[PDB]
């Protein structure tokens, strides 16, 4: 199917995290936190943003089956990377991912001995969860991301160096801050990211001379009722996310 | 510790092992469909779940087409008291190697033609998705009860995309079915390594025999150099941007050697268009599919070897 890893708002409401006594909003924070780790970890490993995004998608799908009370964000994330690395063809040594994971989570604590049973176990735990996330996803590891549809769409509507890379950033952040990955398809998500980037970069794109709006060429299941519904949701959560909108804010 | 929670992974024991082709035959204990199951993983694998696996797994999922074996699903074991992870394939009655080695099952030119059309279209599809096979041999051509040709052993199969000069895997394929480019250590090659192989497998329909059995790598190079002649910038433009070795003073004899076993004029040619030194002058799949061995009488017929 193409609607197995997709869900309604009430489907998200009744996630596994709920029934183990964790709030709706608290879960989002549990999620948002797994991204930041995936991101920071990913930067220390010199893996792509793609790899990092793909790692975030696995975890976003993962905690639709498992519960954060059952599996911690911190225990799953280094697995989701290690896998995503291998999936997206930037394989990282298992030693390597552990170094980073450690110094992120435990900054003061220097790493245990590589001989000690301590380490050799925090080795295994990772190998464990890799196997588990494969099973959870059913080895469905290929991820279409909203970026691919943007990068094409921006050129195909001659966007500037600004509006294009702003749109890219919105998508990168539509994985960290929201469950758009679980609700809407990549092409839909792409449009939301461009529709906001436009309103923010104060450049509403001209309609084609046929009469069809720009979004109709990206995905026909899209409407302005939906874009203006969603862009607002994403803008808000960005407003809340600190010195996030500053990264794209024009000081001139 | 455990998980006790998995929607899209199955437990393998739903399928019932019968015998080995770690590759078992099997049957589903409800629907009674025959499958083949393939184990993975080892103690050797000391760096997470095998990546080579994830390569194959990902490829099999991508490739869906008439003549490319299907991965049904990937089922898993229970907690260790068989073990590891299994790849489920629609069972394919016979492979090609077994039907050739088997003296009984003899084919018509009519039946022999179709076989190829399924194969080359098969190759067409996989190359179309930018995935090389890199292991073309008779045993890797499967065929069903209906008579549906499939391809196997996408373990070696790699995703490709030629950008700058790229660095592909060097020693691939069986040594018998290996082509020239690879025997000089070409590491920026493309599909027509397979299309070579297909030629070796095509001729093997009549010869009923691996047509080249070079033990040494220069023994291989020698057996091929009997066919194409000397390895010349004439025949293969800029052959002298890589590699002295031996047997660079031969003359050609592609068709004439195996002519007594083909008989068909149209086929002899098709073999010789696949079996060229230069990969740029080695017929692609489409060219073959549209060739007039496929559009000539007697035309391709459905399989019923029995
Ligand atoms: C080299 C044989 C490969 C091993 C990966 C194979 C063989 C069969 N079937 C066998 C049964 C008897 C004949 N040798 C073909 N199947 N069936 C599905 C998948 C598959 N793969």
């Amino acid at each position: 199917n193409n609607k197995r890893w997709y869900f309604t708002r009430e489907q998200l409401e009744n996630s596994p995290s709920r029934a183990f006594g964790v709030d709706p909003d608290k879960e989002l924070s549990y999620r948002q936190q797994a991204a930041n780790l995936l991101q920071d970890m990913g930067q220390r490993l010199n893996v792509s943003q793609l790899t990092i995004n793909t790692a975030i998608v696995y975890m976003h799908r993962f905690y639709m089956i498992q519960s954060f009370t059952r599996f911690p964000g911190n225990s799953v994330a280094p697995a989701a990377l290690f896998l995503a690395a291998k999936v997206e063809g930037q394989p990282k040594k298992l030693e390597h991912v552990i170094r980073v994971a450690h110094t992120c989570l435990h900054p003061q604590e220097s790493l245990p001995d590589t001989r000690s049973e301590a380490y050799l176990q925090q080795v295994q735990d990772l190998v464990i969860l890799e196997s588990i996330i494969l099973q959870t996803l059913g080895f469905e590891l290929t991820i279409d991301h909203p970026h691919t549809h943007v990068v094409k769409c921006t050129q195909l509507v001659r966007a500037s160096k600004d509006l294009a890379q702003t749109s890219y950033f919105m998508a990168t952040n539509s994985l960290h801050l929201t469950t758009f990955s679980l609700q809407y398809t990549p092409p839909v998500v792409a449009c939301v990211c461009i529709h906001l980037a436009c309103k923010w970069s104060n450049w509403e794109i001209p309609v084609s001379t046929d009469g069809k709006h720009w979004w109709e060429y990206v995905d026909a299941t899209v409407t302005l009722e939906l874009l203006d519904e969603l862009t607002h949701e994403l803008l808000q959560i960005l407003e809340k996310t600190p010195n996030r909108l500053k990264r794209i804010w024009n000081w001139r | 510790y455990d998980d006790n929670e998995c929607p899209f992974c199955d437990e393998v024991s739903k399928y019932e092992k019968l015998a080995k082709i770690e590759v078992f035959k099997a049957r589903h204990r409800k629907t009674g469909q025959r499958v083949a199951l393939k184990k993975v993983l080892m103690e050797n694998e000391k760096e997470g779940f095998p990546i080579t696996a994830l390569r194959e797994i990902k490829i099999l999922q991508l490739l869906k087409h008439e003549n490319v074996v299907n991965l049904i699903e990937i089922c898993r074991t229970k907690a260790s008291p068989k073990g590891s992870i299994y790849l489920v394939f629609d069972f394919c009655e016979h492979d090609l190697a077994g039907l050739l080695s088997n003296v009984l099952v003899k084919f018509t030119l009519s039946e022999i033609k179709r076989v190829m059309q399924m194969l080359l279209n098969g190759l067409f599809y996989i190359h179309r998705n930018k995935i090389l096979h890199r292991d073309m041999k008779a045993a890797n051509v499967l065929i069903t009860r209906d008579g549906v040709l499939k391809l196997a052993d996408f373990g070696l199969a790699r995703a490709f995309s030629l950008s700058q000069p790229n660095r592909y895997t060097n020693r691939v394929v069986t040594l018998w079915y290996r082509p020239p480019e690879l025997l000089l250590g070409e590491r920026d090659y493309g599909p027509p390594i397979d299309l070579w192989g297909a030629g070796c497998i095509m001729a093997e329909m009549w010869t009923r025999s691996p047509i080249m059995q070079g033990n040494t790598e220069q023994h291989q190079l020698a057996l091929i150099s009997q066919l194409c002649g000397s390895i010349t910038p004439e025949v293969w433009p800029n052959v002298d941007n890589y590699e002295l070795e031996l047997v660079k003073g031969q003359k050609r004899k592609v068709k004439d050697r195996l002519a007594a076993y083909v008989r068909d004029p149209y086929a002899l040619d098709l073999i010789d268009k696949l079996l060229v030194l230069d990969p740029a002058q080695r017929i692609d799949s489409e060219d073959a599919l549209e060739h007039d061995f496929f559009w000539s009488d007697p035309m391709p017929s459905d399989l019923k070897g029995m």
